[PDB]
RNA sequence: AAACUCCAUAUAUAUAAUUUUAAUUAUAUAUAAUUUUAUAUUAUUUAUUAAUAUAAAGAAAGGAAUUAAGACAAAUCAUAAU
């Protein structure tokens, strides 16, 4: 049995949706059911089988490579991102609720800062952002992913998920929609992922990967259909980073010590 | 005088108030060269290849 | 206030109840740190840890009931905590492993690394049967002297010369020694595989790292055979007089 | 200040080179040029104040001192021998992994929390107390299989539901009534402040022996039972040393006479986890008056037993799952003795 | 014993009242550590010589009774009593090797028999000892 | 003296009586006390006997003694002990057995 | 004088057999905080050695160890 | 039983004014091995192992004494003794 997680302020939330972000309703759309449809058919999926005695990030990890077995994958990384989205946009994580303690502020971290000027070509994280929400809306059409990723090489990238996508596993990123055409370089791209998981000698023909995430956004039309009706996709990211709960996101950095 | 201040710091072994920068605090060795022993000249090496 | 006498170890009504509490230990530190993986390619911080002996261990665990599997198990658990990266290993597993380590060091002195002399030849003594033989080996051609006499003189069978020169030829290098051989006691072939053993041990100081050629050549091995005594009751040391059933 | 330790780590090694490589340069061909130099090399600067500060600085420093000296807390840092990589090299193995500890006490738990799953370990390390032990508990791990029709003794009719698929059934509600029956006799005994013996030999059991004694303070025998280990306790277990403990169960850190430490230490209880193999253990607390607990299969006598615990024996679960209740409850035993002996 | 020596050894040349140093030592040939009063320390008359003293303990004896002692129909009949162990447990687990007198009797061991004559003819007692 | 550790100077054991030896091994390996195996009960044997059996060296000899121990209270017990030493040996394992079999 | 000979000779031949001519390259000072180090460390291990020969020439101890 | 033991073996120290010479020796003490390590091919209770080979570290390979309990009414009263 998987079950929704508790999350802290719960009646705040339910009275309305995250400030800034979603309405009430948009919220209870995305947390509180569609959420609870996951789990059960998740639940469902792997009920009386070896795999629901797992939490839904090794179980998405576990059946990477199974073809087949692709259901319980689809449904494991779609909770699994859709509860880090809902962490890395709670208003405040610090039941505080009673305190009322509002002057809490979240603001990014210089370490955080320090590695975008490393990564890209050291421009600003408003450049980022504006950058991050172009590519958003070009290259994901339908539903998918947005994530600020980093890698064993100490590089943020952007990984432009087209669907339920786990960055961790570099094989089912899921970043280019092949429906629709695709450029020579992408193509060139993918023949080198064909070649580097042939290499793998292991039975169950899995690759090493880290590049775990940073910063997800869901771009599921759960979210933003009915706050930011359609096409307004872009204006709902941005707002979403504006307003972004940054004590988890700086912590989600590997602090070195 | 900056010398014998670092070992004002210390007053222990010889050794371990050195502080060697590659640490080692104790160097204990039996018998003389015995890793390094006598490197082989030249024509030994050739003879022996 | 109240007192009362009890064992020592969980494990006192077990068989042996040291070595099981010992095991026990090093099982909750091996359970502890599941994580902290092994070490990469080995031959760079393995095969440096002499851990204890059988007997070493008797005396502070098992004693008389130390079981050969209960030493293995014991060497396979101390194995695996030592087989974990330096770099993450912490005071725990250091302490633990401390007492097993043992300081199994022995200081060791009297090498005496043998040298050329001050006229540059090696001076070597080997024996076979009961003869002797000192050997001075120096730089130069293929010229041999055995008790100031020639080498055909002194030894008539070739055999003998043939042996004298392996030593020379394992090496190739039979033009470029001079031998001046001071054999003495024993018959002709002592004498000479004595000459041979000890120009073999002359030649090392001339080149040491050609130790191994010799050595796999069974030059530098001493021919321990020697005449056995002859026995009280019977003839010739293992001959026996004629056996009459009737 | 990274500043020096960034000049290839640790520098000077040329030095080290040189020395080396003069080693093994004849000294007869230095030695003279540099011998005659002496009488000519003073040149100007305080020679006499130099050599004497360089006597004394060897005196005091290299031939008089404490080369071998004499007769020879708050872990700040976790992993503190981890050598960091450098800003621009990228993450090592090592970094790696505490990286992915990171990621896993917090980030793995995202997404739906599990619930109304079974996981082993908890057997052993949750038991439940023996009030609240169902009978439902009971049969999800498995006491109530007993061993097949034809391996049955006929002596344990009364504890038996009837026979399924090929094996007798065991009743449930007559195992909850002895299992909690032993369960606080346990309780009683280690309130008591008796020594408890957890006896099991079959294979994988260990675990669950090693934490129910250490829970109770007990003792336990997962090796094979020595024959005459309570009948000829002098010979067998006369050699291994004990101790004197006070009402809290401290050592008292005092040294024991020769006939105090060679006198015999007797179980008050002991606990069986497979009676059909260690039946010399048992007629070996029958004849030395010790009462005994033991499950009993389809396939064992009870009548060996003091109390008796009608259950399946042969799976892992089962005992591991009777014998966490009656740690449980030795457990809460000592805990109320403790606290007596404390504030009474 | 021989671990206090070594430390006496380590005390007194690590420290020799801190003045005698190298080049003053003679490392070449001279052995001459130091007073005789700190070779020695805590080592004397009244605690060495009784504890490193051996074959104190007898821990193994038999006797042989041999001849024509009991009056039977005219045979001859040996006991023996045999009580304890016959082989020195310190000379196979420590260092020193035991020494077999005459080259054929292990040092441990005492042995002697006597005769003598009775009614019937002559006997024999055999006594073995072995002193720990 | 050279008493080594761990051994007891010798004393009266001539008149030093079984039943103490019996009580303190008995105490020593069961808990029983010494006191009233040495007072409250009574030594009186009932079967003195040579038991022989023969293997190859010849016909081996032992004693086979069978003693009863009570308190004259309620308690009796019957032990048989056997040895080829002497009978006296023989009494002290019935002895012995009888008070472990009460 | 001390000779001191060999000190002079040893700061010549410093950089020698890697380059004849380089500067400070980033030292403590002309390459002396940890030279005197490393000649107090080989004088160390001399006296060990002085140690352990003195210790074997003189060991005598009772057998039965 | 094995081991300690002795002859022999390798090495270290000591003694010998190298005319008792041979120092290539003699004899006192000590160390060494009932060898170790690694790899593979085997059958196996699965390396929590045995024999097959290889490799490399070694000078390293023998003989003597000791022949239990009982039995042979074995031999001995001419070794000697009663
Ligand atoms: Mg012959
Ligand atoms: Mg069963
Ligand atoms: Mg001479
Ligand atoms: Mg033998
Ligand atoms: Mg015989
Ligand atoms: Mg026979
Ligand atoms: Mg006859
Ligand atoms: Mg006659
Ligand atoms: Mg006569």
């Amino acid at each position: 049995i998987h079950v929704v997680p508790k999350l802290p302020n719960s009646k705040a939330l339910l009275q309305n949706g995250v400030p800034n972000i979603l309405s009430s309703s948009g919220f209870k759309t995305v947390w509180f059911d569609y959420q609870r449809y996951l789990c059960d058919k998740l639940t469902l999926a792997t009920a009386g089988q070896s795999l629901e005695s797992y939490y839904p990030f090794h179980i998405l990890l576990k059946t990477a490579g199974n073809p087949l077995q692709s259901n319980i994958f689809n449904l494991a990384s779609s909770i699994h991102n859709n509860h880090l989205f809902v962490e890395n946009i709670l208003p405040s994580a610090v039941e505080h609720g009673t305190n009322s303690n509002a002057v809490v502020k979240t603001e990014p971290s210089r370490l955080f800062l320090s590695k975008i000027k490393d990564s890209f070509n050291g421009s600003d994280w408003e450049v980022v952002k504006e950058e991050m929400i172009y590519r958003a809306e070009n290259e994901v059409l339908g539903q998918g992913w947005l994530f600020l990723v980093e890698n064993n090489e100490k590089k943020l990238f952007i990984l432009t998920s087209n669907n339920n996508g786990t960055p961790y596993y570099f094989p089912r990123n899921q970043s280019f929609d092949l429906n629709s055409a695709i450029s020579i370089d992408e193509f060139a791209t993918l023949k080198q992922m064909k070649e580097l998981i042939g290499k793998s000698t292991k039975l169950n023909g899995k690759v090493q990967d880290w590049t775990m995430p940073i910063i997800c956004v869901n771009l599921w039309d759960h979210a933003y259909l009915h706050d930011y009706g359609v096409g307004n996709r872009s204006k709902y990211v941005k707002n979403v980073l504006d307003n972004l709960n940054w004590s988890v996101v700086n912590n989600r950095i590997f602090s070195g010590i | 005088n900056e010398l014998r201040e670092e070992f004002s710091a210390k007053e222990y072994l010889p050794e371990t108030s050195l502080a060697p920068p590659g640490q080692s605090k104790v160097d204990l060795l039996q018998g003389s060269q015995a890793g390094s022993k006598i490197k082989p000249t030249a024509e030994q090496l050739a003879q022996w290849e | 206030l109240p007192r009362r006498i009890v064992p020592k170890l969980a494990t006192f009504y077990s068989a042996n109840p040291n070595h099981e509490d010992r095991i026990n230990r090093l099982e909750r530190l091996l359970r502890k740190y599941i994580k902290l993986p092994s070490q990469n390619n080995n031959e760079a911080q393995q095969t440096k840890a002499p851990w204890i002996s059988f007997d070493e261990y008797a005396l502070i665990g098992g004693g008389t009931k130390l079981k050969p599997t209960q030493y293995t198990q014991l060497l396979y658990m101390l194995n695996k905590l030592h087989n974990i990266d330096p770099q993450l290993t912490n005071d725990e597993i250091t302490s633990e492993l401390s007492q097993y380590y043992k300081k199994s060091s022995m200081l060791s002195n009297n090498i005496k690394i043998k040298t050329l002399d001050e006229f540059g030849r090696s001076i070597a003594v080997g024996k076979r049967k009961s003869s002797t033989a000192k050997v001075f080996v120096v730089r130069g051609t293929g010229e041999i002297l055995v008790n100031g006499r020639q080498l055909n003189d002194y030894f008539l069978k070739m055999k003998d010369r043939e042996s004298i020169m392996y030593p020379l030829q394992v090496i190739e290098s039979v033009g470029k020694y001079n031998i001046f051989a001071t054999t003495s006691g024993g018959g002709p072939t002592g004498q000479a595989e004595s000459i041979m053993h000890a120009i073999a041990k002359a030649l090392v100081v001339f080149n040491p790292l050609l130790k191994s050629r010799l050595h796999k050549a069974g030059v530098l091995t001493r021919d321990y055979r020697h005449v056995e005594r002859k026995k009280p009751g019977k003839k010739k040391a293992r001959k026996m007089p004629t056996w009459v059933k009737r | 200040d990274e500043v020096m330790l960034l000049q290839q780590k640790l520098l000077y090694d040329e030095i080290r080179s040189e020395l080396k490589s003069l080693s093994q340069v004849p000294e007869d061909e230095i030695l003279p040029e540099l011998k005659k130099s002496l009488e000519q090399d003073k040149l100007s600067d305080k020679e006499q104040q130099l050599e004497a500060e360089l006597s004394d600085f060897f005196r005091n420093y290299a031939l008089l001192n404490k080369l071998f000296d004499s007769k020879t807390a708050t872990p700040t840092k976790p992993y503190p021998n981890l050598i960091p990589s450098a800003n621009d090299k990228p993450y090592s193995s090592q970094e790696l992994f505490l990286r992915q500890l990171n990621h896993s006490m917090r980030t793995a738990k995202l997404g739906a929390t599990i619930s109304k799953v079974y996981y082993p370990h908890k057997d052993i390390f949750y038991p439940p107390l023996p009030e609240n032990i169902t009978v439902e508990s009971l049969m999800s791990a498995g006491v109530h299989l007993g061993q097949s029709t034809s391996l049955w003794r006929s002596s344990t009719q009364s504890y038996i539901y009837g026979e399924y698929k090929g094996i007798h059934i065991i009743d449930l509600n007559q195992t909850l009534s002895y299992l909690k029956r032993a369960a606080k006799v346990v309780e009683g005994v280690s309130e008591s402040g008796g020594i408890i013996l957890f006896l099991g030999t079959r294979q994988g059991q260990k675990r669950g022996l090693e934490e129910a004694a250490k829970k109770t303070h007990g003792y336990y025998v997962s090796t094979r039972w020595i024959p005459g280990t309570l009948t000829n306790s002098t010979e067998i277990s006369g050699i291994w040393e004990k101790q004197e403990i006070d009402s809290n169960d401290n050592p008292t850190e005092r040294a024991l006479s020769p006939n105090e430490t060679s006198k015999q230490v007797k179980p008050d209880l002991l606990v069986v986890l497979n009676p059909t193999e260690n039946r010399n253990a048992l007629l070996e607390a029958i004849k030395s008056r010790v009462p005994t607990i033991a499950i009993i299969d389809t396939d064992s006598e009870p009548s060996l037993v003091t109390y008796p615990i009608p259950g399946n024996d042969d799976s892992l679960r089962s005992v591991n799952f009777l014998l966490g209740v009656l740690a449980r409850a030795g457990q809460r035993g000592l805990q109320n003795r403790l606290a007596r002996n404390n504030e009474k | 014993i021989n671990n206090n020596k070594y430390n006496n050894m380590i005390n007194l040349l690590n420290n020799n009242n801190n003045i005698n140093n190298n080049n003053n030592y003679n490392n070449n040939n001279n052995n001459y550590i130091g007073n005789i009063n700190n070779i020695y320390n805590n080592m004397t008359i009244d605690n060495i010589p009784m504890d490193i003293l051996m074959y104190k303990y007898l821990v193994g004896w038999s006797i042989k009774f041999k001849g024509r002692l009991s009056n039977n129909n005219g045979r001859t009949s040996t006991t023996n009593l045999l009580n304890g162990t016959f082989n020195n447990k310190k000379y196979l687990w420590s260092n020193i090797n035991n020494n077999y007198k005459l080259n054929y009797i292990p040092s441990n061991h005492n042995l002697y028999n006597n005769s003598n004559i009775n009614k019937n003819g002559k006997y024999n007692i055999k006594v073995k000892l072995n002193f720990i | 003296n050279i008493l080594p550790p761990g051994v007891s100077l010798p004393n009266d054991g001539g008149r030093k009586s079984k039943s103490a030896d019996v009580a303190a091994g008995l105490h020593k390996q069961t808990g029983v006390d010494p006191d009233y195996i040495t007072r409250k009960l009574t030594m009186k044997p009932l079967v003195m006997k040579r038991v022989s059996n023969q293997t190859g060296k010849g016909k081996i000899a032992s004693f086979y003694a069978l003693v009863v121990v009570g308190d004259k209270n309620g308690m009796v017990g019957l032990g048989e002990g056997k040895s080829r030493e002497e009978m006296s040996k023989a009494i002290f394992k019935a002895h012995w057995d009888a008070v472990r079999n009460l | 004088l001390k000779l001191l000979n060999m000190i002079l000779s040893m700061m010549n031949k410093t950089n020698n057999n890697n380059n004849i001519i380089i500067n400070n390259t980033l030292d403590s000072l002309m390459n002396k905080k940890l030279l005197l180090k490393n000649m107090l460390l080989d004088m160390n291990n001399k006296k060990m050695n002085n140690m352990k020969r003195m210790l074997n020439n003189n060991n005598m101890n009772p057998a039965g160890a």
